[PDB]
DNA sequence: GGCTTTCGTCAACCCTTTGCTTATCTTCCCT
DNA sequence: AGCAATTTAAATAGGGAAGATAAGCAAAGGGTTGACGAAAGCC
RNA sequence: CUUAAAGAGUCAACCCUUUGCUUAUCUUCCCUAUUUAAAUGUUAGCAGCCGCAUAGGCUG
């Protein structure tokens, strides 16, 4: 027995489009799983999965180059060079209207759940982008599978993410089978021995290289199983769909 | 006259027990029609205090008092069916 | 003893010019 | 002061012409976006 | 606590000019629109004269 809260038409601008070194565009499912665990921390409603779809999404720039951001002189000790233009590190920006659907388990009324999600989203930040606007979130429940599809079709219109898996690698199949690659998680390289320059000193830290899976965009109504669009934190330091690989 | 209606999806998802569902039955489930004359709707006179009404209320309340010890020994299924019978007899009367 | 400023150091490309998908709809039935 | 009738049938076919051309210029710019290493005054 | 955290792309403009889409065409034959029927619904609310009446009565 499943419960969901849907925030439709989440207009967000200033999204850090740099998903990884080789992916620029839509934020991956690690971003929205991070947003889900962020509310698990601030609001206390513990979130299993998030199904996110893109209503609108434009990467700022041309069709072959992204619009770089005019950097500001914010480091310490480079005064004197501040009159000249700051050097640009690559961070593409994008705008996106999203539709989010969080699997939550809740025991109180739907009004306080909607208010808690609204108070989170008013202080949230989708992929480094300020949430410009969002409709009032609404609670829908998936008692059975037809009710699961009711929740699924309540995200209309949006293009959700379905996992199609890795055959050999990322570049090969992106040309061959023409699917989109995105960060489904990370791979740990080395333990980090210096916790002085970090957010926490006690949380263990690892250098990571983003693993990618290959995904497709399908409209939420054309997705047969809603579990193939709900991304959640898998126990391989990755994220994964509940329904597995989309067929 | 009519049963309360619960619009809440989480409440419809989770509520199972007798009181634990009944605590979710609010005034907004059909009773609260429009709500602009609430203060006149809750200023009340007490002209019921008569002979036969008070003795009837006392004898029935003490009847309940004497029998409610078997009510807690019932199961959920019993409570639901017994209260359905009580509601049916109440609309009948 | 670092420390913060400014000047000197080291380079060298082969490019290409839209789709990705493509939207949540009535038979029985008796009141 | 509303009443205005019903069915029945609506054409078969033959044609939609080719021949010509569809300019040549000249433009299409760069201006900022550099981090380590190394002298070198300075607390 | 989401490759989290952060960032002003600004400016400027002469698309010019030129032009022959002309030419000739048989649309054409054919043929039954036929037959009915109450306009009813009171189908009219008038003309004088008795009067102060545009109140009320009478006359045919």
């Amino acid at each position: 027995m499943r419960k969901f809260i849907i925030v439709k038409n989440v207009k967000v601008d200033g999204i850090n489009a740099k998903s990884s070194d080789i992916t620029v565009g839509m934020p991956p499912a690690t971003t929205f799983c991070g947003l889900g665990e962020t509310m698990s921390i601030k609001t206390g409603i513990v979130v299993k999965a998030v199904s996110y779809g893109s209503v609108k999404f434009e990467v700022r720039g041309s069709r072959f180059n992204t619009s770089v951001t005019k950097f500001a002189w914010q480091d310490r000790g480079n005064g004197g060079k501040a009159n000249n233009n700051s050097p640009i590190q690559p961070k593409p920006l994008a705008d996106g209207v999203f539709t989010l659907c969080f699997e939550v388990e809740w025991e109180d009324c739907a009004e306080v759940l909607v208010d808690k999600v609204t108070n989170f989203i008013n202080t949230a930040r989708i992929a480094g982008g300020t949430i410009a606007s969002f409709n009032k979130p609404f609670v829908k429940v998936a008692k059975d599978a037809e009710e699961l599809a009711s929740v699924k079709n309540a995200m209309m219109p949006c293009y959700v993410v379905v996992d199609c898996g890795v055959e050999v690698n990322i570049f090969e199949d992106a040309v061959n089978r023409k699917l989109q690659p995105m960060v489904n998680g990370y791979k740990k390289l080395e333990k980090i021995v210096d916790n002085k320059h970090m957010r926490d000193k006690f949380t263990p830290a690892y250098l990571a290289t983003p693993t990618y899976t290959m995904i497709g965009y399908k409209m939420v109504s054309n997705v047969d199983n809603f579990d193939q669009a709900l991304w959640q934190y898998g126990e391989n330091t990755k994220v994964k769909t509940i329904g597995g690989i989309y067929n | 006259h009519k049963k309360g209606l619960v619009e809440d999806p989480i409440y419809r998802a989770t509520k199972t027990m007798f009181t634990e569902t009944l605590q979710c039955v609010n005034v907004n489930g059909g009773w609260f029609n429009y709500g602009d004359n609430i203060d006149e709707c809750y200023k009340i006179d007490t002209s019921f205090i008569t002979d036969t009404y008070v003795k009837q209320l006392n004898r029935y309340r003490k009847k309940l008092l004497a029998t409610k010890h078997i009510w807690f020994t019932l199961g959920e299924d019993q409570k639901i069916a017994i209260l359905q019978e009580c509601r049916v007899a109440l609309m009948l009367g």
